[PDB]
Order: C-alpha cells, then sequence, then structure tokens
C-alpha cells in the first residue's frame, strides 16, 4: 500500500489536525522516500513506519510536536541531523532493524534536547564495546537506551 | 586414566572406601537422620565423619615429637617476625623461598627462634 | 570501540607483556606414517652426497653424508666434516683443560652402580616382543623374561651393565625364541632391537643412558650450555652472559645479539658423527668404558623407522573403509593414493625392508639431546678473538636447537663478519641456523629457550602452568599434594604471588567440591552433608577443623610447606584431636597420616 | 676393571658406521687418539663458497608489509554453545545450592516462559534434511510434558531412540571396517586441501561482547587463610582488585557455562552410556542483590557413547535458545539450523514489542580430551591474572617500588586497547584485565593448531617491532620467509585469522 494511499486511507476523512496518531507500518515506500506526508499533521503526537523500506529521512516534513516515532525495521543509514530539525519536539524514538553502523552517526541526535528513550535492536552499532556508554555519553540527554537505563534497570511502563 | 575424574566417580557412589573388619564394632551402621556408615568391608564416606565427630577419643600428644620437623617448621613460623618488602631490579631459607625470594621483589623475612 | 588486546604493546614493550602471546595453559586438545615419510626422505635429501652402501647384517642401504661435499648455498646440510668436529672438540677440551678426563671420572662411578631397574625409569618405550609400544617397566620385564628364556641371565645380577651385556649376547644368536612360541632369525632379531617407533627399543635405551650422563657432566661443567639448569638459575646465566660482552670501559666496539632457531636440528645431526666426539672424549680411558659408550651410536647409525600404522581408505561410491597397514606399503599400487603420497611412496620405497624404513644419515628427536649440545657449544667456543685471529669475537648460550649469539666488533661490517664466520663454522659441524627465524639487534633484548631478556630484567615463560587440583589419592593427599605443587612452581616456575593465591583457591574449590567437604557454614545439602554439620557444632576451635571435616581454609602464601594437621594443631579441640588420629583407626609428599586417609 | 668387549654382530656393525674413508672401528679409534688440530677449519672456510653466507638484512620503519590474510567466503561459528547469541530462562529461586538436580530446574526455567509457539524452520541446514532437526525439538518438548505429567521426576531423562533423533545424532553410520583384499577391485580408495575463508565481522563483535561486565557474579571463589604477610597484602592486593573488576565479566560466564555442559557432558557419557540422555544446559548465578539464580540456556541430547580411549568422540545434539535472528548474519550460521521457537515481548523505546524467539540446533562431536579440555576453564581466570601480574612486575623491576597502585588505584592510567574511527581508544585497568580474560577464554574455546602456529611465529615478528621501536637497530637473516611461516597458519580459523587483522594494525599504528 503507497503512502500516498494509505494515509488518506487511515485518515477516514478526518483532517490533518483531527489525527493525534498515525500509523503506517509494513508500506510501500516511494521510491525509499516518505511522500504524502505533510506538515498539517501539527496536532501529530505519534507516527509510525514500521517495515516501510524506508533509506532517507530526508522528505520528513516539519511537525511541531511529535513525542513518538517509530522507524525500526527499515534501511535507514545515516541523515539522521534531519530529526533534529524537523521534529524539535520528538522524545521517544525507535530505530531497530536500521542499518547504523557508525555511534558517529548518532552524534546528530545530540542536538534533540526532548529525547529521552532511544532503541537500537539489530543495529550493527551495538556491537561495540561499551555501546552503551558511548551512546550515553554522546546523548547526555538520554535515561532509557534499548528499554534500560543507565544501571540497567528495566523502564516503568508509564512512558 | 584421569585419577581425578575416577576419584570424582567414585565418591559419587555409596560404600567406596575400603575398610578392615574392625569397624562392626567400631562404627555404627547408621546415624540420627538413618544414613548407611558402611556395608558389609565396604565404607562411605560418611563414617570418617562420624569417627572424627563423636567416636572413640584420646589423650595422646606423642604426635608433636613423631613429626619433629615439621612441628619445628610451624613453630618457627609462628614465632617469625616479617620485614618491609623491596620490589628491586633482577635450611629454613631453602624453605620459605616461596617467600623470601620472587621474580622482581624480596620479602626480608627472619624465621626466629 | 573494537577491543584489540595487540595493541596494547603500544604503551607496555613487549617483553613486559609477552605473556599474551602464549596461548595455551595445558596441552591443547588435539595433535602418523605420513609424517614419518616426511621425516626420512627430508632426511636422506639433505645428505644425498657421495656415497651409499649396503648394512651386511640387515641388508638395509645406508647412507653416510659425513666428510661429505660442502655446502655451497644456504640450504640444510648434513654434509658434517670429521676434521672439523674433531678439531672443535680439542679445542673445547683445550679452553677447559681435564673437561674430558673429568666427565668420563664422573661417569665410571655411574656405569658400575646403575641398577638395571633404572631403565623402568621413563616414558612410553617400544617393544621388541610384542611389537607394540608398552610403558618402560612392561617392556623392561618383557625383554628380561625373553633374554632368561634364552641362555641370557646375566642380568640377573642387578647391574644395568650386565643387561647391556646380556644384549650384546642376544644380538648373537642365530635365532631368538619369544612365548606369549615363535622364533625369529638372526637379521629379524636385529631389524627388530635397531629400531625405532612412533620412540626407540628396550635395546637401545641402556647405552643411550651411559651416554646422556657422560653428556651431562660436560655440559654442566660448560659455562656456556644452559640445558640441564632450569628455572631461575638459567636466568642467572642470560644476564651472565650479556654482561661478559657489553662490559667494558673507554670502548668503540659495537655488539649485537642474535635470537637464533636451529633449522632441522635433528635431521642433520648424524651418529656417525657423534661417534666421532663420544671417541675423541673417551681418549686414553680403559678400552672397557669406551666400548660401552660407543655402542649407542653404533646402533643409532643403523637404526630403522618403523612407518606408524599407515593410511585409511574409504569408497562412498559402495560407502566401505578399509585400512591397510604400513607393512605392505612396499609392494601396493601407487592407484589408491593421491600425487602427494604417491611421490613419497616413489621416494621412500628404495630404503624400506621388512616394512621399515632405513633412516642411516640422521637422528630422531629427543635421544640426543644433551650430546647435541655440546656440538654447538664447541662451536660457540670458537668465538674467543684467540681462536678467531681477528677483530671480532662472538659468545654466548645454547641448548639443543635454541642457541643464542652475541658479537662485538669494531664496525657493522665486523659484526656482519662476525656473524658469517660463526655460521659457515656452524655448517661445517652440520649445524644449520635458521635464518627464517632469527633476527639481529643490539645487546640487552634477546630470547632463550622462551626466556625473554630485556635490560637486565628476565622473564620466564618456557614451562606451562601445571593443573591445580585433586590428585586422586585420598582426602589427606590431595590436600597436601595440590598446595605443594602451588609451592613448588611459585620457587620453581616464578609464578605471582596473585596467581599463586587464586590458584590455591580454584584447588581448594575442587578439594571442596569432590569430596563433598563444603564446610559447615555454607548451607551445601549432599550425601555428606549431616554429619559435617554436627561436628561444626560440638568444637570451640572451629579452625582446627580440617578442610576434610568442613573446616576453614588456612592456606595462605606464607604456609603453603607446612602440613595441613601440623599447622591447624595447636588450635584443634582436643576431643577432636583424640578422634583425629587415634591409631586403632578402621580406616587406615602426603604425610602426617589420619583419619581421612581412605582407599 | 670389568670387561665389555664388542665381538661379531656388533663388531660388524660397528665398522660400518664410523666416517666413508676407514675399514674398522679399531683403525678409527687409533686415528682420533693420535689427534691434534691442524688448522682443518680455516682451510674448509677458505674452500667453502662465499654463498654460504648470514647476509643482515636491515630491519626499517618501511620494510614490515602487513599479513596477507586468506581469502574465501567468510568464515563461520566453530563454538560448541553460542556465546554472544545466548538467552537465558532464568528462575532466581535457591534450593540450598548444589543438591537441585538439573533436570528439575530446567523444567522450572521453562515453566516460567509463557509464548511458546509450533516451532517453524527459519535457516535450514543446507547439509543435512531440515526435518528431523524440528522432530527433535518437538519430541524433546513432549518428553518434558510426560516428565511433568508424571508425580515424580526421573532425575535423569533418556530421550526415546527415535528415527529423527538417529539421524540428527550422526547414527548415519561411518562404512564398515572390511578388509583391504575384499575391497582390492572397485572404483577408488582415495584417502583433502583444508578450505580457505576469510574474515566475517562476526568474530570481531563477539570478542567485544565477552569484554563487557554484567551484572551477575559468575566466580565465586573460596577462602584463603588471612594475611601477616606485606608480600601476602600486595599479592591480595592485586588478586582482589582483578577478581572485582573480572567476576562480573561475559568472560567468566562464558567460562562457567563451559565447565557446567562439559562435566554434564562427561557424566552423562560415563553413566549412561547405550542409551540418548537428556542433559540440560544450566549455569549458576548469583545476582547484583545476592539472590541465587539458574540460567538455562538449552538443552543437549547424548549419543551413544562407548569411550576407551581418549580420542573417541560422542555425537551430541545441542539446541539453544536465543533473539538473534539467523537472516543477519547468514554466514556465521553455516553449522547450525534455526527453529522460531516463540513470542517474546521485551521493552523497546515506544511501548513493548513482540520479538521472535530463535533455537540454534546443531549436530555436534567431542571426545574426552575435549571434555576435560572445557573443565578446566577456570584455569583462564588464573592465566589473565599471571598476565597482569607479569606486566606489574616488569614496571616495577624497571623501578623499584611496588606499581600495583600505580596500576590499579590510578583513574589517569589508560592503555590502548581498541580502535574507534577516531584514534586507539584506551581504557582504564579493569578494560585491560577484562580484555585479557576475554582473549584468554577466546584462547581455550577456540583452541587449533593454526592458533598455536600463529603464536609462536607471529611473536617474533613482534620482538622484531619491539626492538626497532626500542633503536636498537634489528636485522633479519630473512624476513620473507618469516612472513610465509606466519601466513601458513591463516587458513580459516576464525579466531587466528582475526589475531592476524589485529597484528596488522598494531604494526600500521606501532611503527606508521
Amino acid at each position: 500500500m503507497d503512502m500516498k494511499r494509505r494515509i488518506h486511507l487511515e485518515l477516514r476523512n478526518r483532517t490533518p489536525a483531527a489525527v493525534r496518531e498515525l500509523v503506517l507500518d509494513n508500506c510501500k515506500s516511494n521510491d525509499g522516500k516518505i511522500e504524502g506526508l505533510t506538515a498539517e499533521f501539527v496536532n501529530l503526537e505519534f507516527l509510525s513506519l514500521i517495515n516501510v523500506g524506508l533509506i532517507s529521512v530526508s522528505n520528513l516534513p516539519k511537525l511541531p510536536k511529535l513525542k513518538k516515532l517509530e522507524l525500526s525495521e527499515n534501511r535507514i543509514f545515516g541523515g539522521l541531523d534531519m530529526l533534529a530539525e524537523k521534529l524539535p519536539n520528538l522524545t521517544h524514538l525507535n530505530l531497530s532493524g536500521n542499518k547504523l553502523k557508525d555511534i558517529s552517526t548518532l552524534e546528530p541526535l545530540k542536538k534533540l534536547e526532548c529525547l529521552k528513550s532511544l532503541d537500537l535492536f539489530n543495529c550493527e552499532v551495538t556491537n561495540l564495546n561499551d555501546y552503551r556508554e558511548s551512546v550515553f555519553k554522546l546523548l547526555p540527554q538520554l535515561t532509557y537506551l534499548d528499554g534500560y537505563d543507565r544501571e540497567d534497570q528495566e523502564a516503568p511502563d508509564s512512558d | 586414566k584421569n585419577p581425578a575424574l575416577r576419584m570424582k566417580w567414585m565418591m559419587a557412589m555409596k560404600y567406596p572406601i575400603t575398610a578392615d573388619k574392625r569397624i562392626i564394632e567400631m562404627i555404627p551402621e547408621r546415624n540420627e537422620q538413618g544414613q548407611t556408615l558402611w556395608s558389609k568391608v565396604m565404607v562411605s564416606p560418611l563414617a570418617v565423619t562420624w569417627w572424627n565427630r563423636n567416636g572413640p577419643t584420646t589423650s595422646t600428644v606423642h604426635y608433636p615429637k613423631v613429626y619433629k620437623t615439621y612441628f619445628e617448621k610451624v613453630e618457627r613460623l609462628k614465632h617469625g617476625t616479617f620485614g618491609p618488602v623491596h620490589f628491586r631490579n633482577q635450611s629454613v631459607y631453602i624453605e620459605v623461598l616461596h617467600l623470601t625470594q620472587g621474580t622482581c621483589w624480596e620479602q626480608m623475612y627472619t624465621p626466629g627462634g | 570501540m573494537d577491543v584489540n588486546p595487540t595493541l596494547l604493546f603500544l604503551k607496555v614493550p613487549v617483553q613486559n607483556a609477552i605473556s599474551t602471546t602464549f596461548p595455551y595453559t595445558g596441552d591443547p586438545p588435539y595433535s602418523g606414517t605420513g609424517y614419518t615419510m616426511d621425516t626420512v626422505n627430508r632426511t636422506h635429501q639433505y645428505s644425498e652426497k657421495g656415497k651409499w652402501t649396503k648394512n651386511t647384517e640387515t641388508g638395509a642401504p645406508q647412507l653416510n653424508p659425513i666428510d661429505g661435499p660442502l655446502p655451497e648455498d644456504n640450504e640444510p646440510s648434513g654434509y658434517a666434516q670429521t676434521d672439523c668436529v674433531l678439531e672443535a672438540m680439542a679445542f673445547l677440551e683445550e679452553s677447559h683443560p681435564g673437561i674430558f678426563e673429568n666427565s668420563c671420572l664422573e661417569t665410571m662411578e655411574i656405569v658400575q652402580q646403575t641398577r638395571v631397574d633404572k631403565l623402568t625409569q621413563g616414558r612410553q618405550t617400544y617393544d621388541w616382543t610384542l611389537n607394540r609400544n608398552q610403558p618402560a617397566a612392561t617392556a623392561l620385564a618383557n625383554t628380561i623374561e625373553i633374554f632368561r628364556s634364552n641362555g641370557l641371565t646375566a642380568n640377573e645380577s642387578g647391574r644395568l651393565i650386565d643387561f647391556l651385556k646380556d644384549v650384546m649376547e642376544s644380538m648373537d644368536k642365530e635365532e631368538m625364541e619369544i612365548t606369549t612360541k615363535q622364533r625369529l632369525n638372526k637379521k629379524s632379531y636385529l631389524i627388530r632391537a635397531l629400531t625405532l617407533n612412533t620412540t626407540p627399543g628396550m635395546q637401545i635405551r641402556g647405552f643411550v643412558y651411559f651416554v646422556e650422563t657422560l653428556a651431562r657432566s660436560i655440559c654442566e661443567k660448560l659455562e656456556q650450555s644452559g640445558l640441564p639448569v632450569g628455572g631461575n638459575e638459567k636466568k642467572a646465566k642470560l644476564a651472565n652472559v650479556v654482561r661478559k660482552m657489553m662490559t667494558n670501559s673507554q670502548d668503540t666496539e659495537l655488539s649485537f645479539t642474535i635470537t637464533g632457531d636451529n633449522t632441522k636440528w635433528n635431521e642433520n645431526q648424524n651418529p656417525r658423527m657423534f661417534l666421532a666426539m663420544i671417541t675423541y672424549i673417551t681418549r686414553n680411558q680403559p678400552e672397557w668404558f669406551r666400548n660401552v659408550l660407543s655402542i649407542a651410536p653404533i646402533m643409532f647409525s643403523n637404526k630403522m623407522a618403523r612407518l606408524g600404522r599407515g593410511y585409511m581408505f574409504e569408497s562412498k561410491s559402495m560407502k566401505l573403509r578399509t585400512q591397510i597397514p604400513a607393512e605392505m606399503l612396499a609392494n601396493i599400487d601407487l592407484k589408491y593414493f593421491n600425487e602427494l603420497t604417491k611421490k613419497k611412496i616413489e621416494k621412500i620405497r628404495p630404503l624400506l625392508i621388512d616394512g621399515t624404513a632405513s633412516l642411516s644419515p640422521g637422528m630422531m628427536m629427543g635421544m640426543f639431546n644433551m650430546l647435541s649440545t655440546v656440538l654447538g657449544v664447541s662451536i660457540l667456543n670458537l668465538g674467543q678473538k684467540r681462536y678467531t685471529k681477528t677483530t671480532y669475537w662472538w659468545d654466548g648460550l645454547q641448548s639443543s636447537d635454541d642457541f643464542a649469539l652475541i658479537v662485538n666488533a669494531p664496525n657493522h661490517e665486523g659484526i656482519q663478519a662476525g656473524v658469517d664466520r660463526f655460521y659457515r663454522t656452524c655448517k661445517l659441524v652440520g649445524i644449520n641456523m635458521s635464518k627464517k627465524k632469527s633476527y639481529i639487534n643490539r645487546t640487552g633484548t634477546f630470547e632463550f629457550t622462551s626466556f625473554f631478556y630485556r635490560y637486565g630484567f628476565v622473564a620466564n615463560f618456557s614451562m606451562e602452568l601445571p593443573s591445580f587440583g585433586v590428585s586422586g589419592i585420598n582426602e589427606s593427599a590431595d590436600m597436601s599434594i595440590g598446595v605443594t605443587v602451588i609451592k613448588n612452581n611459585m620457587i620453581n616456575n616464578d609464578l605471582g604471588p596473585a596467581t599463586a593465591q587464586m590458584a590455591l583457591q580454584l584447588f581448594i574449590k575442587d578439594y571442596r567440591y569432590t569430596y563433598r567437604c563444603h564446610r559447615g557454614d555454607t548451607q551445601i545439602q549432599t550425601r555428606r552433608s549431616f554429619e559435617l554439620e554436627k561436628l561444626w557444632e560440638q568444637t570451640r576451635s572451629k579452625a582446627g577443623l580440617l578442610v576434610s571435616d568442613g573446616g576453614p581454609n588456612l592456606y595462605n602464601i606464607r604456609n603453603l610447606h607446612i602440613p595441613e594437621v601440623c599447622l591447624k594443631w595447636e588450635l584443634m579441640d582436643e576431643d577432636y584431636q583424640g578422634r583425629l588420629c587415634n591409631p586403632l583407626n578402621p580406616f587406615v609428599m602426603e604425610y602426617d597420616a589420619v583419619a581421612t586417609t581412605h582407599s | 676393571e670389568e670387561k665389555f668387549e664388542i665381538t661379531g654382530t656388533m663388531r660388524r656393525l660397528a665398522d660400518q658406521s664410523l666416517p666413508p674413508n676407514f675399514s674398522s672401528l679399531e683403525n678409527f679409534r687409533a686415528y682420533v687418539d693420535g689427534f691434534e688440530p691442524n688448522g682443518c677449519i680455516e682451510g674448509k672456510l677458505s674452500q667453502m663458497s662465499k654463498e654460504v653466507n648470514a647476509r643482515i638484512e636491515p630491519f626499517l620503519k618501511t620494510t614490515p608489509r602487513p599479513l596477507k590474510l586468506p581469502d574465501g567466503p567468510p568464515c563461520s561459528q566453530r563454538s560448541k554453545f553460542l556465546l554472544m547469541d545466548a538467552l537465558k530462562l532464568s528462575i532466581e529461586d535457591p534450593s540450598h545450592e548444589g543438591e537441585g538436580i538439573p533436570l528439575y530446574d530446567a523444567i522450572k526455567c521453562m515453566k516460567t516462559f509463557f509464548g511458546w509457539k509450533e516451532p517453524n524452520i527459519v535457516k535450514p541446514h543446507e547439509k543435512g534434511i531440515n526435518p528431523n532437526y524440528l522432530l527433535t525439538w518437538k519430541q524433546v518438548l513432549a518428553e518434558l510434558q510426560d516428565i511433568e505429567n508424571e508425580e515424580k521426576i526421573p532425575k535423569t531423562k533418556n530421550m526415546k531412540k527415535t528415527s529423527q533423533l538417529r539421524w540428527a545424532l550422526g547414527e548415519n553410520m561411518a562404512p564398515e571396517k572390511v578388509d583391504f583384499e575384499d575391497c582390492k577391485d572397485v572404483s577408488d580408495l582415495k584417502q583433502d586441501e583444508p578450505e580457505s575463508r576469510s574474515l566475517a565481522s562476526w568474530i570481531q563483535s563477539e570478542f567485544n561482547k565477552a569484554c563487557e561486565l554484567t551484572d551477575s557474579s559468575w566466580i565465586e571463589l573460596d577462602e584463603i587463610g588471612e594475611d601477616v604477610a606485606p608480600i601476602e597484602h600486595i599479592a591480595s592486593m592485586r588478586r582482589n582488585y582483578f577478581t572485582a573488576e573480572v567476576s562480573h565479566c561475559r568472560a567468566t560466564e562464558y567460562i562457567m557455562k563451559g565447565v557446567y555442559i562439559n562435566t554434564a557432558l562427561l557424566n552423562a557419557s560415563c553413566a549412561a552410556m547405550d542409551d540418548f540422555q537428556l542433559i540440560p544446559m544450566i549455569s549458576k548465578c548469583r545476582t547484583k542483590e545476592g539472590r541465587r539464580k539458574t540460567n538455562l540456556y538449552g538443552f543437549i541430547i547424548k549419543g551413544r557413547s562407548h569411550l576407551r580411549n581418549d580420542t573417541d568422540v560422542v555425537n551430541f545434539v545441542s539446541m539453544e535458545f536465543s533473539l538473534t535472528d539467523p537472516r543477519l548474519e547468514p554466514h556465521k550460521w553455516e553449522k547450525y539450523c534455526v527453529l522460531e521457537i516463540g513470542n517474546m515481548l521485551l521493552r523497546t523505546a515506544v511501548g513493548r514489542v513482540s520479538r521472535p524467539m530463535f533455537l540454534y540446533v546443531r549436530t555436534n562431536g567431542t571426545s574426552k580430551i575435549k571434555m576435560k579440555w572445557g573443565m578446566e576453564m577456570r584455569r583462564c581466570l588464573l592465566q589473565s591474572l599471571q598476565q597482569i601480574e607479569s606486566m606489574i612486575e616488569a614496571e616495577s623491576s624497571v623501578k623499584e617500588k611496588d606499581m600495583t597502585k600505580e596500576f590499579f588505584e590510578n583513574k589517569s592510567e589508560t592503555w590502548p586497547i581498541g580502535e574507534s574511527p577516531k584514534g586507539v581508544e584506551e581504557g582504564s585497568i579493569g578494560k585491560v584485565c577484562r580484555t585479557l580474560l576475554a582473549k584468554s577464554v577466546f584462547n581455550s574455546l577456540y583452541a587449533s593448531s593454526q592458533l598455536e602456529g600463529f603464536s609462536a611465529e607471529s611473536r617474533k615478528l613482534l620482538l622484531i617491532a619491539q626492538a626497532l621501536r626500542d633503536n636498537l637497530e634489528p636485522g633479519t637473516f630473512d624476513l620473507g620467509g618469516l612472513y610465509e611461516a606466519i601466513e601458513e597458519c591463516l587458513i580459516n580459523d576464525p579466531w587466528v585469522l582475526l589475531n592476524a587483522s589485529w597484528f596488522n594494525s598494531f604494526l600500521a599504528h606501532a611503527l606508521k
């Protein structure tokens, strides 16, 4: 299901501002890039793109308040800095199953001051010694990496 | 053959220890919990603890004299005064060599007595 | 990060953290007839010049390299020169007056006082009766029994020399009878007595012991040799030699060092050459003493190699597997093998007779370790600036096939010339320096038999860690054997005290699990978990309790030599001391027998 | 005094050994008895060709080329059990320790996971019929249910010798031993160069996770008498620091898991020989708050095992739980067959996600030497300690003061262990203590003749580099031969190839 058609299908004719959560799991990305998602979704507080086949996030529009993002199971390899500027108020980001390979690719997220929970399961970056320590010391604002905190204590379920 | 593995396997089973026939009268067949201390003779190791726990006692001090050198070593170690270590560049002393001398350090030790 | 422990050397030198380059702590779990063929083929390839004979006894071709053509390239060569070997030994005696006379004097006192039982103090030895390897005691017993079956009984005198006389007589018998009833010809008995298996027979081992005893005295008298010594004492040699060379005042000479490995050391040492030096050492000596020693080289020069078991075949088409012995390899179609083994078979077929390859020219490993060290030390002696007649001179250490050389010359060209005159002299006596395992560096850093020397600090890593665990005798032995092994390696192998303490823990954690002596404080439940508990309750000085009875472990570095019982005596309960030993027990470097001495 | 005479059959032998110019032992003995040096060595040296020389090739920062690693398909896992992909079903319930029968602990562990789904094959073995790997897991589940149903735990289960378990256990018998005469005339009796394989990323990641701290205490070493000597105090300081920095390392988890598995295999094989016995894969660890625990990595089904000689091999089937999907690094899982066991809900950044739970099934073989070597893995802790102590003692001999405190009680010290895309990373003591332990444990697990032939030959190429870095003007008679000797060991071993790749990095950074 193409994004342009499926966004309309999910909307159920509801206006872009009237939707609080949009789920776009298991789609067919248009040339590996987002298409059909625009800034009209001002109130969108939950966006999901699981198993979308996305390879670039440089087409993402500007959304003011999107506390939850779900990009896991895509083919993103880099260019995360856009998330810092297009989503200044992003809090929970999931990036499991992507092709991130270097800690440097995670440097842009340092700009995001609202980030508190990051997950990188099945990412090759998690194969380095002191992976948790490196990620935390790179993003000091984080408190829940891969679902666990700095003291390896599972996060409460209220998040 | 691997004697260590054989000892493990043999201590796993019951009544591994061989014993004389005197044990018939010396050690009972059971204990408080009713565990076989021996069997017609083969002896379980649990009997060795019984003899040491509650068995024929004695008041002999002849061991300090049959083994004179070993108790002498114990006395010299117990009354020996140690000294500061010295890390440096590369008959009692023969035995305490494992203390006095090392690869790159010397332990100034006097056995006394 | 991507951890990379080899980068540790970027900060610490390589002689400080060299332990990281030794993989294993014990014998690894891995390891035929294909290797023996290659060994004999290489041995005969390194010496294929000038003479082939045919032994009149065994009818086996023999290759005599000694006094052969001089080498003209850098490949290994076994063409030792008899003149050069004798000259080197003569100079060795000249520089150490009375070295050979004294060694012979101290060996005639050991050939007349060596019980035949000394032949049982060894490892697996080939058995000439059963035609397969048996332990030393069993092989010696079988040989003595078969000798007694014939008219050979001098070994009953209880002297090894008399057993040697018996074997010499046995070599003459026209037919030798063995029952377990088959009788072997004269030739067959010689082939079975001059055979080395995959290890020499019981006949040879008698003389080789005497030859090694003579070589041991010479090695001990030689300062340069470092074979007989071991552990800390060897560490006093390396530095010592570096102290002889570097030390000087107002000196323009420069000194270089060579870490050395000898390539194909065993395959180029020739028993005919060892006879040439056992004949020089035993000069002006009683003719009976010279005869006993020469017999070992005489047999070794005519030795024969057994080609293990053989190759195993299998065919998937009809799914069948077979195993052809090595005896039939003489007459077997080459269609079944592959190209490489086919070439090996083609090259080895002429030599073999009776299913064994006649390996005359070379020497198998481990038989003349000490004597082979006298030759290398002789060559190292030839550099003294008195036998060199030139500005350069050298000195060093050697043990079997590993040597360390130091050359002091005014110039770099002087060093390069000093190295050449040692390499060539080594080539003259059949010693071949390995050019693919040696390197040169200024004095102050080198290696010798895994002892690494760096600016006066010698790290000893020749010997692996032992097995710290229950020996398996009984309760009062294991606790006196493991904590004795720890101490012994602390004094001998120089293992640091931190490892000794953690070795004493990985052992007591094994002595406490096999014997179920889990202590009274812990809640470990087992068959023996009941009695121990109450033995804990009715005692005041709980330190007195032996570890065998669930007591505390009181051993540390300081008291690893004291036996457990004598250690804990002063704090044992008299009510417990009495029960502990009580000579009328139903049960009874370990000693101090107590109730915990079962069988 | 005595009369030891050489007579016929020994005089005749003695007359054929001596050099090729004499015809009797007496003649040669007389010749040697009348020998005086006459400058023979000098004449022979003058006659010898000048091509026989040892030319010292200078060793400079430019000479050392990087080692040439092999080429071919990427290597694959060789360990008996999963190292970093292992998944643990834990109990966190003691039974006074030790006494607990392993199978009851396995039952309790399996009871703590709800989510089992019908097993499905994800990664076929590609060299054995993939069915009869699924059926083995189905059968093990069936017998686990049977044990649970019965009131009394048998305390030692014995799998039914069904068809699938027979094929999996390697009961596809090898050709029967026959007589060579019987098969004299047949198609062929060929008695095999090992395949060459290149590096893969996984072996470098597996060593990264073997250097990391866990949250459980895996090694509980016993007591030592009180310390009264200053040397005893220093030794206790070193040992306690190392143990504290190492007890939680994952290398210690590998040590304990291997020890337990090998002990169980050896006991079962020596006890129940005729039938197939189900041996749980269990390891006991104490958590961060002192509470015991019992972890079940998987199951081992032992095969028929009559072992007289050490080298006699027992074939078993190992089935380990895991969460690592096989489709990420398929070339690593070339010997395993992968089943999809269940679905486990784990905490993500956004809510909780259901992730598949896999089982890796492999038909492996092990002899008694590979069991005794494997029950001694606990001696890897006794080797890393000596490595650390040797470094401390060397750097303390360079000085004349105990450097134990300057090593451990100093937050400023940092050794170059690692390499990121920024420069050689440096970690404090404690990542060196756990890094040498990981190296020792991986040497034990991946022991091979290639490793033993690479460590010895690559140590010479290391001391030459050290001599160059100490300005001692190293020189090598034949450096091309040494490189060849090193490279003949790099064939297919995943561990040895990594150690070679580490060597290349050290040479580049050390000499530059």
